[PDB]
């Protein structure tokens, strides 16, 4: 009922977890000589890239309704990875997602941690609007579920969490790679994700293969002094691969 | 010319036929297929997953998460009902759950069901619930006595949050209608076995979640259009 | 070429891969 | 050349059955199934 | 393709609890009837055959009705339709497939021409249907050289000829059709499946030359998915579809109406 | 029919340069990806099947639409069409074949009759289509004895009968159909493919005897090339075709318009 | 009469069908075939040839040879761009080149490309160019630095006029659209590595040509009508 | 296309025909059959039973 | 597959159990 | 006589060389 | 099953005795 | 019964001598 995850020059622990779960049940790997189409020697930065990258802790309260980040992107600023990301047209990788969040025996609350593939959200509006690149590309900060007017609601994604953001019901969300953090039981979740997408590699920028999503299904209640706890996120990419070596795009 | 003979039915289009047909793109060679995580072969695969039950569907919680949770009181000191739901997979509120929704594409079904419950209250919070499925042929049990004479399961929350329990397929017939008339598959009442108990300094309410999936047992048939979703007036291109 | 489902014949009268009937399992 | 439908936009030729009597297309050859109809 | 059978079960009094698990794991808890109840012993016939992928999407449905309105006068100028090809247009279908994040399959397209007569007579009508790939020259008149279809695939249909239909080999340039797409343009634009699933376009045009009888052509298009695979199942669509290639769903001055039926009180369904 | 695969390549530092060649030779320089870049190793599926000659011209296209106008009155006198046979009439097609200097192949001719009704009724219409070889007596009336077709090949079509179609064995008196011809007449005249590719002519005539309803027949002709070979590929046609059997192309008081799109500056596309 | 059954599709004409059909000329015996130099079997054969690229398509050179050549200056002493073009085979100006034109008959394509360059200036004239293909996903490189970080090839003109260089098929997907939308295959910029240098008494400009052909790699699919050519209004017999 | 030939009778519906016909419910698996007392195979089975004769059928 | 009643061929051109002709005895 | 492309039967019902279907490669 | 009259095939596609073609002698 | 002209099958579906197709040489 324990756990020690090591990647690159980084190691995680958790004195109490639900046994992490593997994406669709496929441990990540490099690209098949048989599948590849990138006809050039891919670069694999290895320990430098395939390491743990800790995010920007977001704050959960009795009022928080949800957050998400998209992968890749998120780690667009994180060392070589980020760098290698833009410098190459194409890239491929799977990641280890470790979501941690401690509390105490004297709190209650539950979070759905779920990784989504090709997660196409829906702008919150009636008729020909779309979503604005900039908005599905938050970086490490991610999107919060803020219900209070945006500067250009014409390209805003729906702020409707319980609709999984895409006209699917939360609760039929489990159909994705997911765990639950239930304060009273565990204190962190973990997921390992292979490359998933209908081609060998894809543009690191133009597209996010993934999309993590967290939601307080069960409100953070407490009689304790601290009634706001932080949720940290740490991600290690695995089998980092880039082709199409050129200049660094901006 | 080979003496042949035309058959009643001929020249008719049937949305569910199975014939060969010339190709429009001869000599085409489709993109070679590739290694693509987590495929799928047969729907059942789905129905065999835990979807969350929208248990609390009062006009009150209807468009929030809170419809998925049920709240328990440290103040309740008695054999009190907590909630109940019809069994038919495409019964409300199940219907909208993965399995329910899938079922909603077939006319027939049979199998046992796997309902799972997760307590969420503080670690120091204890309780003992009673999960009871009551065979059709009778009506919703009113008392706890009335409930527990049927198939049930006393749940002790202690360390392991969850506790799965089963709805044994128990039908007169083999299969059953995905869309039920007035016919039922019984219901699943929820009772206080003990009393949700806390220490001093603790939330006095407790979230409780509920899921459903089909058993090794479960099975659907008779492919048909879904009702849990519609289109009135066209979609924009 | 004939088989057993849930005996009948079925070769493919068509030269292209797609032309062919519904798959087996 | 007539019978209440048929009638060429010309003195001679064959004959153009109503319809392309001012239909933005050139039938009876003298241009005359189209000659001066703006109403 | 069979379902397991049910085995006699007996009065367990084990130190081992299988019923008690934790969903946190992210796993569906493994418990079967016998585990929890002194059960019978049942030989199961029940068949999942029908519950097969191909058995699902392997059914023909409508994806598009392309109505063409005959205009005697400027005949050789209009009287042709176009349709940007896709399935995202006809809920029924759409939803199913929208069940999974990727799908691969060949397509059997079936046609249904309907002549709504307008003059007291129909006469003789002949339609053409050119599948026009992206890049191919688009027809711009009932008489565009394009309908010479020297390399394109065109299929002809006349009044009295039986429903036309053909087969089409999985297209796309990647292993599968994208059902959804969390990505944009090379120009950071168009967040949508729309980026990829340009397949080209379908075009019809009546061949029958300038004539007498005003009339209407209502060719409906039908599609069966063949030789099917799919991955990464997603939750089903919950409400109406607004537009194609977009997940959008918020509607002009109207409620967010799911499918869930509401009730009075949970302690009674 | 497969494409070679791509092989891992490595950091060459050779005294041997493969990339450096000379086009003067008249040769296409032999250099492959690996030669110039540390490449991956790729198993290629990709298929050239479709890229096969027969796969190209092996598709049915239109070559001619022969419109016949029914004239009640002098019925047995007109009401018959003629067409000097050839492909040089319908760009789409023409261009492809005009891809090579010679071609050999059998032909599958497919027909599409269209009755544009004129009186409030169609009645019963019956067409005849006599292929008339060069030398054979040409019909000169809807009732020419010639339509006895005692040796000629004629095919009949009526309202309701399904599209007619037949097959034709590569004709000509030389190994291949000439696509082009840098030669003249025995009388130094007619510089043109026209010298040879007289194939005879196609003729139609409605059989249905003197009746009531004025109407129009629009038989379209379609052609698939079978069992195909070709030699000496030529550059494609660059502009519109003017006339048949001639390469001519300069048009009455209009620009020489290619297909090339122009740009502002080469240092930006 | 053999009990038979008519099939949805029947009686329909399909321009891409493949059925047998009676012969109109029975007992005909076609001219025996003969020895006929340089046949052809599969189009690709073509695409595998060097066609000249209309690189210089300004309204200026548009209907002359001069659109096929590019001129270099002995006076330019810097990292200066010389020209660039989109990669998509049916991209402009490639489109009109043999391969481009052929591709323009199919909807799909994949492979690497073989671009070749021929210097033409006096024998005593030297230079060093830089030929660079820049992977899509970004936009036309503005500086030489920006260019050369991608796949490239420093060309030294010395004795062998030409220098072939390759555009590695480098796609996210297997095949690509012959007709591209806003999607690109990157571009091929051309730079001054050194400076076109001459002696005293020598032309100070230099013609430079460009060709394209498909690699062992290249391949097309999805047969479709060409766009690079039209017919409006009939042809005379 | 296999040179075939259409037969007098064709296209006709006959209430007593015997042809095959596509299924509307592919991949369907009917309820397994069961032990069900006193079946029947051929009518005669019936006629071989004693029914009572309405011998006295006066209006009375 | 052909037989004797009250000789003829009959395989099932159809993939589904119900599709098939009238039973034997 | 039946084969494998990119199994199906195909003899020629026709007596003339041209009558026959599309060639192989 | 095929024969010689005044060679051709002929099985009975029909299950009933009467269904069958014209007799032999 | 199938052959080679200027491979295809051809039995006679017909019982009468005249019914049959065009002769050989
Ligand atoms: C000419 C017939 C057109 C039929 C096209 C079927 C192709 C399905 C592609 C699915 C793309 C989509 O809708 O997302
Ligand atoms: C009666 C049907 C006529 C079809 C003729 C096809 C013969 C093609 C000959 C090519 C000659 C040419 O166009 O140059
Ligand atoms: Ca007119």
């Amino acid at each position: 009922r324990i756990i020690q995850i090591t990647r690159g020059d980084s190691t995680i622990t958790s004195q109490d977890v639900a046994n992490a779960i593997v994406a669709y049940g496929v441990w990540p790997h490099y690209l098949s000589s048989k599948d590849a189409s990138a006809i050039d020697k891919p670069s694999q930065p290895d320990t430098s890239s395939n390491r743990f990258y800790t995010l920007r802790s977001v704050t959960w309260s009795s009022s928080s309704k949800g957050w998400w980040w998209k992968l890749p992107d998120a780690l667009k600023d994180m060392g070589i990875f980020g760098e290698n990301m833009f410098y190459h047209y194409l890239g491929r990788s799977g990641y280890t997602i470790h979501v941690q969040c401690n509390a105490s025996k004297f709190h209650q609350g539950t979070l759905i941690v779920a990784l989504i593939p090709e997660h196409q959200i829906a702008s919150a509006l009636h008729g020909n609007v779309n979503v604005g690149y900039n908005y599905t590309h938050p970086g490490e900060t991610g999107r919060e579920v803020k219900a209070e007017t945006r500067l250009n609601p014409d390209l805003q994604p729906t702020e409707e969490y319980w609709l999984n953001f895409d006209g699917t019901l939360l609760g039929n969300i489990t159909i994705f790679p997911h765990q639950f953090i239930n304060l009273r039981s565990n204190n962190s979740a973990t997921i390992i994700a292979p490359y998933v997408n209908a081609v060998p590699m894809d543009s690191m920028r133009s597209h996010n293969n993934w999309s993590l999503v967290i939601i307080p299904i069960c409100p953070l209640e407490t009689s304790s002094a601290i009634n706001t706890i932080p949720i940290t996120i740490s991600i290690s990419p695995m089998c980092a691969e880039f082709s199409g070596a050129r200049a660094k795009r901006q | 010319g080979l003496p042949v003979f035309i058959t009643p039915g001929s020249g008719q289009f049937l949305t569910t036929d199975d014939f060969q047909s010339p190709c429009a793109l001869p000599w085409y060679h489709p993109t070679k297929e590739i290694s693509i995580p987590g495929e799928v072969k047969n729907l059942v695969e789905i129905c065999q997953v835990d979807s969350l039950v929208p248990i609390n569907n009062t006009d009150t919680y209807i468009n929030s998460e809170n419809m998925y949770s049920v709240v328990l009181q440290s103040s309740i000191n008695a054999p009190d009902k907590i909630f109940s739901i019809r069994t038919d997979v495409a019964s409300q509120p199940l219907a909208t759950t993965l399995i329910g929704e899938i079922s909603s594409y077939f006319t027939h079904w049979t199998g046992s069901l796997r309902f799972s419950f997760m307590f969420c209250g503080t670690a120091n919070t204890t309780v003992k619930l009673l999960l009871a499925y009551t065979p059709p042929g009778i009506a919703e049990p009113t008392t706890r006595k009335d409930a527990m004479l049927g198939t049930h399961v006393i749940w002790d929350v202690g360390l392991q949050s969850t506790i799965s329990m089963v709805v044994p397929w128990i039908s007169a017939s083999h299969y059953r209608n995905t869309s039920p008339g007035r016919s039922t598959s019984g219901y699943i009442t929820c009772w206080y076995q003990t009393r949700l108990v806390i220490p001093p300094q603790t939330p006095p309410t407790a979230r409780l979640l509920c899921f459903v999936s089909g058993c090794k047992d479960f099975c659907l048939r008779m492919a048909r259009d879904t009702n849990l979703h519609l289109q009135s007036g066209a979609i924009a291109q | 070429a004939q088989v057993s489902r849930q005996n009948y014949f079925n070769i493919n009268y068509f030269k292209d891969a797609a032309s062919n009937g519904a798959s087996k399992l | 050349c007539r019978i209440h439908e048929i009638s060429c936009g010309a003195h001679s030729t064959q004959c153009i059955p109503v319809s392309w009597r001012c239909d933005g297309e050139n039938d009876c050859d003298s241009g005359e199934d189209e000659e001066n109809c703006g109403n | 393709l069979v379902v397991p059978n049910i085995n006699s079960s007996n009065p367990t009094t084990s130190n081992s609890a299988p019923a008690l698990d934790a969903a946190e794991t992210g796993h569906t808890s493994s418990v079967q009837p016998e585990d929890v109840i002194e059960t019978r012993y049942v030989q199961t016939s029940q068949t999942r055959d029908e519950m097969s992928l191909e058995s699902f999407l392997g059914r023909s449905g409508c994806i598009h009705e392309s109505k063409l309105e005959v205009t005697l006068a400027n005949y050789n100028k209009e009287n042709f339709t176009v349709w940007a090809i896709n399935l995202q247009e006809m809920a029924q279908i759409r939803r199913k497939f929208e069940l999974f994040t990727y799908t691969r399959f060949d397509s059997e397209i079936t046609l249904v021409p309907c002549i709504s007569a307008l003059s007291q007579d129909i006469g003789h009508i002949t339609m053409q249907y050119m599948y026009v790939p992206p890049g191919a020259p688009v027809p711009n008149s009932r008489d565009d050289y394009a309908w010479q279809s020297g390399t394109n695939a065109s299929v002809f249909w006349q009044h009295g000829q039986a429903y036309p239909r053909f087969s089409l080999p999985f297209l796309s340039v990647a292993s599968a059709y994208y059902m959804f797409y969390d990505g944009y343009d090379e120009q950071d634009q168009n967040y949508g499946t729309a980026n990829t699933n340009n397949m080209g376009s379908l075009c019809s045009r009546i061949v029958t030359e300038k004539h007498i009888h005003k009339v209407h052509i209502m060719t409906r298009i039908y599609h069966k998915a063949k030789h099917v695979k799919a991955w990464c199942p997603r939750p089903p669509r919950a409400l109406e579809y607004t537009r194609a290639h977009r997940t959008n769903f918020k509607i002009e001055d109207r409620s967010i109406q799911t499918a869930i039926v509401t009730r009075p009180i949970i302690t009674t369904a």
